[PDB]
RNA sequence: CUUGGAUUUACUGAAGACUAACUACUGCGAAAGCAUUUACCAAGGACGUUUUCAUUAAUCAAGAACGAAAGUUAGGGGAUCGAAGAUGAUCAGAUACCGUCGUAGUCUUAACCAUAAACUAUGCCGACUAGGGAUCGGUUGUUGUUCUUUUAUUGACGCAAUCGGCACCUUACGAGAAAUCAAAGUCUUUGGGUUCUGGGGGGAGUAUGGUCGCAAGGCUGAAACUUAAAGGAAUUGACGGAAG
C-alpha cells in the first residue's frame, strides 16, 4: 500500500525538531526544525514555526516518495521535564492536513527507572 | 549541492512467517559501488514494527517486535526476531494506584541457543464483591508469584527453538499459564509479557534462517 | 449508660470479648479426643496444639500447629472432652 | 540579624580569639 | 631481596626424563606450602593456577600475565597489584584486560597468567619513617638513593 | 541441628576424643560413629576412613573446625576427631 | 599498669617523625606483629616472616599473604569471586 | 500558632521520606508534602481529532492517550493555581473538588 | 558548541550513581532511618498458648551503644548534581537570585565527628473517663462471591467479634489565655510511680577553667553592665508585587 518513513518528532520547551527517518531510523529523510523557520530565541518553540517546519519536512517527504509515517513524539526526558512542548502538537496537525498519511502513533520520552540528580539544586529555581 | 537521494537504492524488508503480513515496508541505503557493498552495510539494520501489523489483528496494537535483517537477496531483505516491547502508553495505562505490581525477568536460553532476557508483569486483581478500596497482596504471595513466573518463563523457552517461542508469544501462551499457575496463590490480572531482550545469538546458520522465510 | 449489671453480664456479650476480658478469666482451648481414620486409638490432643502429634500405633502425624488451633488430617474425627 | 548568621559570626570570631591567645603559649 | 612480592618455589616432573624441575613464581595470596599447582590450557579455575586467558571468563583477577605466548610473564607482578579480564573475542584469538595502571591491553588468548592477586599488598600503607629505612630499602635495589636536587648544585 | 542431638550423647553417653583414641576404638570395634572435622588434614582423614571402612563404622563429617568441634562438645580444647561408644539418651544413630 | 595512654607500640619512636605519621605506623605495626589463626591446624599461631610471608609454628605450614596481615580485603573479596565463577564454569 | 494539625504534609509513625523535585522549579519537596495530580490527557487536541482520523491509514484506529503524574512543591503550586488559599474552616476539607 | 558536521536520528559499548510508575493520612525500626530480584546470616513486634519461672520490676544522675546531612584522615572510585572559584546576563550598584563551566563534596572501604525545626516544638510506666467508620498484623465464628481443577485439604473476597498497631471523624463530661486537646482530661474537690528542664528581656550560650576532638568544633558554663518591657494567643482595622 502507502511507503511508511518514520516521523520522529522531539518536542522541548525551546525548540521544535521535525525528524523523519525511514523504518530502522539509521537514514534520514528530512529534518527541519522550528529553528530554521523563525529569527527570534523565544518562539523557537512556538506552534507557527512548527507547522511551518512540518510542512517543509511534508514537502522534501513527497519529492523522495514518502508517502505515510508513523509518529514518534518525545519529550526533552532524562531528568527534565516529561511533558511534550508546544510545536508537538502543531506539527502532528501540520503533517496530517498537508496530504501526508499518518500511520501508529507513540510517545517514546525517555523516562527513567530511577533517576540521575536535576539541575537546579535544593532549593529549586528562585525567580 | 549534491542532493544525496540520487545515489539510494530502496531494498524491501520480509517478516519471518512466524508472522503473517510479511510485507514490513521499505529502506533506503547508499548504492552499492566498488569499495563498498550495499550488502554488507545494510546487515545488522533492526526495524521496530507494531505487532498489529504484522497480523492485522488490532488485539496486538501495544506490543512492537524489533526485527534485525541478516541476509539479503537482491532487493529483498530476510530479517529474523530481535526483542519485544510494549508500547509506553499501554504501560502507563496499567499502572493505577490501590494495587499491587510485581514485576520478574529471567535470563534463559533456547534450544538453539539464544540468550532472551524476558521482562514478566502482572497486577492484582479486584474481585468482584470486593469492597475495600485497594487490593494488596502480602509480600509474601509476591515472592510466590514472582518465583512462579521464573520457573514459568525458564521451561517453555529452554525446551523450544526461537521460531515455536514467536508463535507462543503472540497469543500470550506465557501470560496464560502464568495466570492459570498462579490461581491458587492470588487472583492476578493483565498478566503480560512486557519486554523481551535477545542478549547472545548462536553461530550464523544461514539455512536455517532460510527455513523460517519459505 | 450509666445503671448497669456488671456482675452479670449477658452471656452472648460475655463470650464476644476478649478472654483476659471477662469477668473470670477463661481460655476458650479445650482437649479433644482424636480418631485418626487408619485405627482406633484414643489420643488426648490440645486444640491449639503445637506439635505434630503422632498416635501410638503408626508413626503417622495426627495435627499440624498452626497459629492458633491445630489443624487436625484429613480422616481425623474429634470430639470435645 | 538572622540567628543562624549570627552564630556563625560569633563562630568565627571565636577562633580569632583562639589563634591571638595562641601567640602567648 | 628488593622485591615487595614474596616468590614461590614450585616443584614438577620433567615430562620427558627422569627429573625434577623447580620453577620460581611469583606468590599469589593465598598460596601455601604443599598446594597443588596446575598449570595447562585444561587447569581448573582456583588460585595460583596458571592459565591461558581465554579459558578465563569475564572478571577473572589474574596476575603475572604474559604480555605475548610464551614470555614466562611480564605484566602485574609486584605485590598487591592484579590484571582483571575484561572481555574476549575469539574469532581472532584475543582477550581484553585491564593493568595495574588502569591501562586496557589485548593480548593474544594463548598467553598464559596466574590466577589471583600478588602477595605482600599494602605495604606502602606504612610511613618509612626514616633515612635509614630508605637506606636498606636501596642496598639491595640499586644506587639510586638519596637525590641531590638539581636546583641546589 | 545436629549439634543438638551430639550433645545429647556427650552429656549422657560414652566417647573418646582424639586421633589415637578413635584408631583405638576402631581396632576394637566399639566406635558406633566417627565424627571429623572439616579441617583436618586429608591424609589423618583418608586414613581414619580406611579405618571406618575396615571397622564397618559410619562416619559423619562435621561442618566446622576443630575449634568448633570442640566446643560443641563442652570442651575448652580442640578436638580433630572423635568416636561415639554409647549414645545415651540421643538418637544420633538414627540420623547418621 | 598501663604504660602508655595512647602511643603503644610506637613509644619506641620517642617523639620523632610527627603523630600523624606515628599513629599511622602504629596501626599498621600492630597487624604485621599480631599472632593470626591458622587455618590448617586451628591454632592462633600464625606470624609474619617478611612482608606476604606468614608462618604457622605448629604446622609449619607457610601461606603467603599481606604486607602486614595474612590476609587483605581484596584477597577475600578474590577467594569469593573466585569461587563464585568456578561454580558457574564448572555448572 | 500552629496552622494546621498534618503539618501541611502526610507523615505520621514514620521518621524520613525521600523527597522529590518539582515539575515546574526542581525545588526538593518530600513525598509525602509535594501536591500531586495525576493527568490523562489526550495527546491529540480535539480540534485536530478528526483530521488525523482522516489522514489515519488505520479504519478504526484508537488515539493512544498521554499519561502523566506531575509533582509540584508548595511555590510552584500555589503561583500556579494547582491550590488556592482556602478559609480558616474550609482548609479542614479534604475531598477533591466536585 | 557549530560545513573540522554541531543539535538530531538508529544500532553498539563503558562508567559510576539511583531504584521512577506501583507509593497510600499504608508497613517496619530506639531514634537517625529503611523501596529492584534472589541467596545466605543473625535479629524483632503483635497474635495464639489450660507451656515455663515466680516479683525477677518501673523510671533512671554517673557511665555506655547508636546517631541525617555537612565536615575531617587515608585509599578506591569519580556518571550526575555541585559549596569555593571562574564566567554571560540583570542592576544605580550587585561578589547574588537567572544562565554556562566547574574543584572539594556527592558514592564506597577503614577511622573520626556527635550536631539538626535530630519536631509530635508534647518524657517514660500504670489505672480510669466516649462514641463512630475505615485500615495493617494475628486469632476465632460464618457467605446470592470468583477461582484450583471438577470440588474440597487451594487461595481470594464478604460478614461479625476480638487483641495489638499507623491514623482519622464527631462531641466536649473535662482542660485551656486562646489557638486548640481522647489527652494538653480524671489539677484550689489541689498527692499513682519516676527521670530531665525553666524563673522578665538582653548582655550570652559570650568570657574563663575543665574535659572530649587531628581540626572544624562538642559537653559543662559565669560575671560586669543595661533595660520596662520583650513575648504568647486571639480581635478589629490597614496593607500585600496572594487567591476567588
Ligand atoms: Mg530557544
Ligand atoms: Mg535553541
Ligand atoms: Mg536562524
Ligand atoms: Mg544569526
Ligand atoms: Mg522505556
Ligand atoms: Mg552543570
Ligand atoms: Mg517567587
Ligand atoms: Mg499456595
Ligand atoms: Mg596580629
Ligand atoms: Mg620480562
Ligand atoms: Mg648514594
Ligand atoms: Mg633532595
Ligand atoms: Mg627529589
Ligand atoms: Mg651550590
Ligand atoms: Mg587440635
Ligand atoms: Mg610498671
Ligand atoms: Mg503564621
Ligand atoms: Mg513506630
Ligand atoms: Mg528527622
Ligand atoms: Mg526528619
Ligand atoms: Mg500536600
Ligand atoms: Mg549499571
Ligand atoms: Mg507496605
Ligand atoms: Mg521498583
Ligand atoms: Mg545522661
Ligand atoms: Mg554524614
Ligand atoms: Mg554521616
Ligand atoms: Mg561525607
Ligand atoms: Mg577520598
Ligand atoms: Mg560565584
Ligand atoms: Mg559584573
Ligand atoms: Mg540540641
Ligand atoms: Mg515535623
Ligand atoms: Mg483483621
Ligand atoms: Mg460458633
Ligand atoms: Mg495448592
Ligand atoms: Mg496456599
Ligand atoms: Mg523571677
Ligand atoms: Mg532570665
Ligand atoms: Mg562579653
Ligand atoms: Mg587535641
Ligand atoms: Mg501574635
Ligand atoms: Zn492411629
Ligand atoms: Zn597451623
Ligand atoms: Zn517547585
Amino acid at each position: 500500500s502507502q511507503v511508511f518513513g518514520v516521523a520522529r518528532i522531539f518536542a522541548s520547551f525551546n525548540d521544535t525538531f521535525v525528524h523523519v527517518t525511514d523504518l530502522s531510523g539509521k537514514e534520514t529523510i528530512a529534518r527541519v526544525t522550528g529553528g530554521m523557520k523563525v529569527k527570534a530565541d523565544r518562539d523557537e518553540s512556538s506552534p507557527y514555526a512548527a507547522m511551518l517546519a512540518a510542512q517543509d519536512v511534508a514537502a522534501k517527504c513527497k519529492e523522495v516518495g514518502i508517502t505515510a509515517v508513523h509518529i514518534k513524539l518525545r519529550a526533552t526526558g532524562g531528568t527534565k521535564t516529561k511533558t511534550p512542548g508546544p510545536g508537538g502538537q502543531s506539527a502532528l496537525r501540520a503533517l496530517a492536513r498537508s496530504g501526508l498519511r499518518i500511520g501508529r502513533i507513540e510517545d517514546v520520552t525517555p523516562v527513567p527507572s530511577d533517576s540521575t540528580r536535576r539541575k537546579g539544586g535544593r532549593r529549586g529555581r528562585r525567580l | 549541492v549534491v542532493d544525496p537521494f540520487t545515489r539510494k537504492d530502496w531494498f524491501d524488508i520480509k517478516a519471518p512467517t512466524t508472522f503473517e503480513n510479511r510485507n514490513v515496508g521499505k529502506t533506503l541505503i547508499n548504492r552499492s559501488t566498488g569499495l563498498k557493498n550495499a550488502a554488507d552495510g545494510l546487515k545488522g539494520r533492526v526495524f521496530e514494527v507494531c505487532l498489529a501489523d504484522l497480523q492485522g489483528s488490532e488485539d496486538h496494537s501495544y506490543r512492537k517486535i524489533k526485527l534485525r535483517v541478516d541476509e539479503v537477496q537482491g532487493k529483498n531483505l530476510l530479517t529474523n526476531f530481535h526483542g519485544l516491547d510494549f508500547t509506553s502508553d499501554k504501560l502507563r495505562s496499567l499502572v493505577r494506584k490501590w494495587q499491587s505490581l510485581v514485576e520478574a525477568n529471567v535470563t534463559v536460553k533456547t534450544s538453539d541457543d539464544y540468550v532472551l532476557r524476558v521482562f514478566a508483569i502482572a497486577f492484582t486483581k479486584r474481585q468482584p464483591n470486593q469492597i475495600k478500596k485497594t487490593t494488596y497482596a502480602q509480600s509474601s504471595k509476591l515472592r510466590e508469584v514472582r518465583k512462579k513466573m521464573i520457573e514459568i518463563m525458564q521451561r517453555e523457552v529452554s525446551n523450544c527453538t526461537l521460531a515455536q517461542l514467536t508463535s507462543k508469544l503472540i497469543p500470550e501462551v506465557i501470560g496464560r499459564e502464568i495466570e492459570k499457575s498462579t490461581q491458587t496463590i492470588f487472583p492476578l490480572q493483565n498478566v503480560h509479557i512486557r519486554k523481551v531482550k535477545l542478549l547472545k545469538q548462536p553461530k550464523f546458520d544461514l539455512g536455517s534462517l532460510l527455513a523460517l522465510h519459505g | 449508660v450509666l445503671v448497669q449489671d456488671l456482675l452479670h453480664p449477658s452471656p452472648a456479650t460475655e463470650a464476644k470479648q476478649h478472654k483476659l476480658k471477662t469477668l473470670v478469666q477463661q481460655p476458650r482451648s479445650f482437649f479433644m479426643d482424636v480418631k485418626c481414620q487408619g485405627c482406633l486409638n484414643i489420643t488426648t490432643v490440645f486444640s491449639h496444639a503445637q506439635t505434630a502429634v503422632t498416635c501410638d500405633s503408626c508413626s503417622t502425624v495426627l495435627c499440624t500447629p498452626t497459629g492458633g488451633k491445630a489443624k487436625l488430617t484429613e480422616g481425623c474425627s474429634f470430639r470435645r472432652k | 540579624m538572622r540567628d543562624k548568621w549570627r552564630k556563625k559570626r560569633v563562630r568565627r570570631l571565636k577562633r580569632k580569639r583562639r589563634k591571638v591567645r595562641a601567640r602567648s603559649k | 631481596p628488593g622485591r615487595g612480592a614474596p616468590l614461590a618455589k614450585v616443584a614438577f616432573r620433567d615430562p620427558y626424563k627422569y627429573k625434577l624441575r623447580e620453577e620460581t613464581f611469583i606468590a599469589n595470596e593465598g598460596v601455601y606450602t604443599g598446594q597443588f599447582i596446575y598449570a595447562g590450557k585444561k587447569a581448573s579455575l582456583n588460585v595460583g593456577n596458571i592459565l591461558p586467558l581465554g579459558a578465563c571468563p569475564e572478571g577473572t583477577i589474574v596476575s603475572n600475565v604474559e604480555e605475548k605466548v610464551g614470555d614466562r610473564g611480564a605484566l602485574g607482578r609486584t605485590s598487591g597489584n592484579y590484571v582483571i579480564i575484561i572481555g574476549h573475542n575469539p574469532d581472532e584469538n584475543k582477550t581484553r584486560v585491564k593493568l595495574p595502571s588502569g591501562a586496557k591491553k589485548i593480548i593474544s588468548s594463548d598467553a598464559r597468567g596466574v590466577i589471583g592477586v600478588v602477595a605482600g599488598g599494602g605495604r606502602i600503607d606504612k610511613p618509612l619513617l626514616k633515612a635509614g629505612r630508605a637506606f636498606h630499602k636501596y642496598k639491595v635495589k640499586r644506587n639510586s638513593w638519596p637525590k641531590t636536587r638539581g636546583v641546589a648544585m | 541441628n545436629i549439634n543438638s542431638k551430639l550433645a545429647l550423647t556427650i552429656k549422657s553417653g560414652k566417647y573418646t576424643l582424639g586421633y589415637k583414641s578413635v584408631v583405638k576404638s576402631l581396632r576394637t570395634g566399639k566406635a558406633k560413629l566417627v565424627i571429623i572435622a572439616a579441617n583436618t588434614p586429608v591424609l589423618r582423614k583418608s586414613e581414619l576412613e580406611y579405618y571406618a571402612m575396615l571397622s564397618k563404622t559410619p562416619v559423619y563429617y562435621f561442618q566446622g573446625g576443630n575449634n568448633e568441634l570442640g566446643t560443641v562438645c563442652g570442651k575448652l580444647f580442640r578436638v580433630g576427631t572423635l568416636s561415639i561408644l554409647d549414645a545415651g539418651d540421643s538418637d544420633i544413630l538414627s540420623s547418621i | 599498669t598501663k604504660r602508655t595512654k595512647k602511643v603503644g607500640i610506637t613509644g619506641k619512636f620517642g617523639v620523632r617523625y610527627g603523630s600523624s605519621l606515628r599513629r599511622q605506623t602504629k596501626k599498621l605495626e600492630v597487624q604485621q606483629h599480631a599472632k593470626y589463626d591458622c587455618s590448617f591446624c586451628g591454632k592462633r599461631t600464625v606470624q609474619r616472616g617478611a612482608t606476604g610471608i606468614w608462618n604457622c609454628k605448629s604446622c609449619k605450614k607457610t601461606v603467603a599473604g599481606g604486607a602486614y596481615t595474612v590476609s587483605t580485603a581484596a584477597a577475600a573479596t578474590v577467594r569469593s569471586t573466585i569461587r563464585r565463577l568456578r561454580e558457574l564454569a564448572e555448572a | 500558632p500552629k496552622k494546621r494539625a498534618s503539618n501541611g504534609r502526610n507523615k505520621k509513625g514514620r521518621g524520613h521520606v525521600k523527597p522529590v523535585r518539582c515539575l515546574n522549579c526542581a525545588r526538593c519537596v518530600p513525598k509525602d508534602k509535594a501536591i500531586k495530580r495525576v493527568t490523562i490527557r489526550n495527546m491529540v487536541e480535539a480540534a485536530a481529532v478528526r483530521d488525523l482520523s482522516e489522514a489515519s491509514v488505520y479504519a478504526e484506529y484508537a488515539l493512544p492517550k498521554l499519561y502523566n503524574k506531575l509533582h509540584y512543591c508548595v511555590s510552584c503550586a500555589i503561583h500556579a493555581r494547582i491550590v488556592r488559599v482556602r478559609s480558616r474552616t474550609d482548609r479542614k476539607i479534604r475531598t477533591p473538588p466536585q
